[PDB]
């Protein structure tokens, strides 16, 4: 069995190539005391006693130390698998510095022992899970849009937001203590449950926060030690930061960005605009997809023909796609082997893995 | 049990004072005492926190410090106003004596060179009289000067049931390898040894968990309860314990040991203790009592995960006799130099007493 593994700014994604979901799923974060090193579910249980360290924050990982902990987790813990055994596919974020593409590279080949290995971007792969090799896709914990033509990225019009399902879950804490009620404390993991559950996007802000205000039909009661509070307008003020990044004191919305598709060639935008695909955790929100139909609509040309994809799997999205990359017939010639390792380096992935 | 410390004098407030900045910040305990996030046994010191202390210009050092959230010159001057508070500040004592669970001690840090010198041997008669159970430890320090030195040693002799600690091996050790040529940089010496000595009564150890257990081990008659420090870490336990019998870091300025007690606050490995004890007896490095059957004691400990190798001495040395004369010899240079004036013989006569009972004590015939 191939692996597939994806490496997420807050939960990672692991399981077997040809299955249709991850196996397991864990926070990205190793933990030390403030057994030397915890990693996942673990670290966080016990992160009262210990120094939490997120190495890839944001997309990109920036300690290599810790990510080869994940990795060694991964394998080990989380899969039971022995890494020199399986071919590995890994995930990478969009506009990946080379020179960490190459690293990946080497430490599979060479602290792991993988007897093959590839790496495919995120939003390619999601794309793919879709059933298309060209369109526009991600918002996930810690961080973009990424037009796609013919499978390939295109660098140049990738756009990176750093708005995410993060900056929502602390500004719905936010709001909800401004609304009586108190959520300060790292409190923070039942917001996010809050946000995940009960959390939405009005199709028009202002009709929705005038309802709210005259009424309580949109008051939704959540339960915590019993007691239970009752969440009104922060259910669609909260998603509505992705569309209005000032409300969290941020200078353009993910419609907005959405910028990217104007930076490509003029002769694909309207299979972008035809082939907007939503995913990550963050685009969950029911009533995301309508709203940026509405919203792109706005901004692109009238005789412009919109079409918003938003899949119901799309949370695993990238997972699924690089188990079915990774199930391809073409795609077994396609894997860096350790022989090509061997006879290359760490820098044949540039041409490997375009 | 508790233990309730009393800080006298200049000396003593700043000596307790950097006592308590270290053992803050050994627990997780914030300067505004406030536990941080980031097992110890910390009700002994601490009161559910707030730090069993009975503090007494100076003082507004403290409370404009950072910390202000945890809370003349001769003798007869300092034991004569005490006299006149005797009720004020035993008004202060008691509630926090009868406040506590079970009182076990009273730990008295007060140097006997002005005030201090006076107030600390008036609390010390006073003290004893009230509670007859209560032990009472004092963290003596060592330097008119001659008077009031030897008028406290007359009281400490039969008052406190048990730790000297002389500014002169201070000083050298200060020059030697730390290089000062200032107090503020001799007290991180002093606060370590502190810190260091009441090592078993913060964690729950096999043995020594109570403050009558340091003491009744190593003084083994009412009269002999002067105690020396050694601290090498300024490995092997057999290294640690090889550098605490050279008198280059022994902190005093025939002769032989009553009982020595060791404190290892490292990682080390628990069965190579016995060995290095093993080679300490062949080679023949340190000559005890020949009276009574006296051995050596070494314990281990753990050091706190908030806040390497260490090692403590604690040992009742015979040598200790040797400070007195010098203190005494002065006193009668000065008698011939210059109500009744008869408080100061007695005094003279009873520290002789003590001197006299060193050096018969190793003898083969100590026993009367």
């Amino acid at each position: 069995a191939a692996l597939v593994v994806d490496n997420g700014s807050g939960m990672c994604k692991a399981g077997f190539a040809g299955d249709d979901a991850p196996r397991a799923v864990f926070p990205s974060i190793v933990g030390r005391p403030r057994k030397d090193s915890y990693v996942g579910d673990e670290a966080q249980s016990k992160r009262g006693i210990l120094t939490l360290k997120y190495p890839i924050e944001h997309g990109i990982v920036t300690n290599w130390d810790d990510m080869e902990k994940i990795w060694h987790h991964t394998f080990y813990n989380e899969l039971r698998v022995a890494p020199e055994e399986h071919p590995v596919l890994l995930t990478e974020a969009p506009l990946n510095p080379k020179a960490n593409r190459e690293k990946m590279t080497q430490i599979m080949f060479e602290t792991f022992n993988t007897p093959a290995m590839y790496v495919a971007i995120q939003a390619v792969l999601s794309l793919y899970a879709s059933g298309r090799t060209t369109g526009i896709v991600d918002s996930g914990d810690g961080v973009h849009t990424v037009p796609i033509y013919e499978g390939y990225a295109l660098p140049h019009a990738i756009l990176r937001l750093d708005l995410a399902g993060r900056d929502l879950t602390d500004y719905l804490m936010k709001i909800l203590t401004e609304r009586g009620y108190s959520f300060t404390t790292t409190e923070r993991e039942i917001v996010r449950d809050i946000k995940e559950k009960l959390c939405y996007v009005a199709l028009d802000f202002e009709q929705e926060m005038a309802t709210a205000a005259s009424s309580s039909s949109l008051e939704k009661s959540y339960e915590l030690d019993g007691q239970v509070i009752t969440i009104g307008n922060e259910r669609f003020r909260c998603p509505e930061a992705l569309f209005q990044p000032s409300f969290l004191g941020m200078e353009c919305g993910i419609h907005e960005t959405t910028n990217s598709i104007m930076k490509c060639d003029v002769d694909i935008r309207k299979d972008l605009y035809a082939n907007t695909v939503l995913s990550g955790g963050t685009t969950m929100y029911p009533g995301i997809a309508d709203r940026m139909q509405k919203e792109i609509t706005a901004l692109a040309p009238s005789t412009m023909k919109i079409k918003i994809i938003a899949p119901p799997e799309r949370k695993y999205s990238v997972w699924i796609g690089g188990s079915i990359l990774a199930s391809l017939s073409t795609f077994q010639q396609m894997w860096i082997s350790k022989q090509e390792y061997d006879e290359s380096g760490p820098s044949i992935v540039h041409r490997k893995c375009f | 049990r508790e233990i309730i410390t009393l800080q006298l004098g200049q000396c003593g407030n700043q000596i307790g004072f950097e006592f308590w900045k270290q053992l803050c910040a050994e627990h997780g305990i914030s300067p505004e005492g406030i536990v941080e996030e980031f097992t110890d046994r910390k009700d002994v010191f601490f009161y559910q926190y707030i730090p069993r202390a009975v503090l007494l210009r100076v003082i507004h050092s403290i409370l404009n410090s950072p910390y202000a959230k945890l809370y003349g010159n001769n003798w007869a001057s300092g034991f004569s106003q005490g006299e006149k508070i005797h009720e004020d500040i035993f008004d202060i004592i008691d509630r926090e004596a009868d406040g506590s669970d079970s009182l076990e001690g009273f730990v008295l840090c007060h140097s006997i060179a002005g005030t201090g010198s006076g107030l600390g041997s008036y609390l010390l008669e006073r003290l004893n009289d009230r509670y007859p159970k209560k032990l009472v430890q004092t963290y003596s320090v060592f330097p008119v000067q001659p008077y009031n030195s030897l008028l406290t040693l007359k009281r400490l002799t039969q008052n406190a049931d048990c730790v000297v600690l002389d500014n002169t091996a201070l000083n050298r050790i200060a020059t030697d390898r730390l290089h000062i040529q200032s107090f503020s940089q001799i007290n991180q010496l002093v606060s370590t040894i502190m810190s260091a000595s009441t090592t078993t009564l913060r964690y729950p150890g096999y043995m020594n968990n109570d403050l009558i257990g340091l003491i009744a081990s190593l003084i083994p008659t009412p009269r002999l309860h002067f105690l020396m420090t050694g601290y090498t870490p300024l490995t092997t336990v057999l290294d640690v314990m090889r550098r605490l019998l050279q008198p280059k870091n022994v902190m005093v300025s025939n002769h032989c040991y009553i009982a020595i007690l060791n404190i290892i606050q490292g990682e080390v490995d628990p069965t190579q203790v016995h060995k290095s004890l093993q080679r300490i007896r062949e080679r023949k490095l340190a000559n005890f009592i020949p009276w009574g059957p006296a051995s050596i004691q070494v314990a281990l400990s753990r050091k706190s995960p908030y806040l390497r190798v260490s090692g403590l001495m604690m040992a009742n040395h015979t040598s200790i006799s040797s400070l007195f004369e010098r203190t005494c010899r002065q006193y009668d240079k000065l008698r011939k130099r210059e109500d009744n004036f008869d408080e100061m013989d007695t005094s003279r006569e009873i520290v002789q007493q003590l001197i006299d009972e060193y050096h018969a004590a190793t003898r083969p015939d100590y026993i009367s």
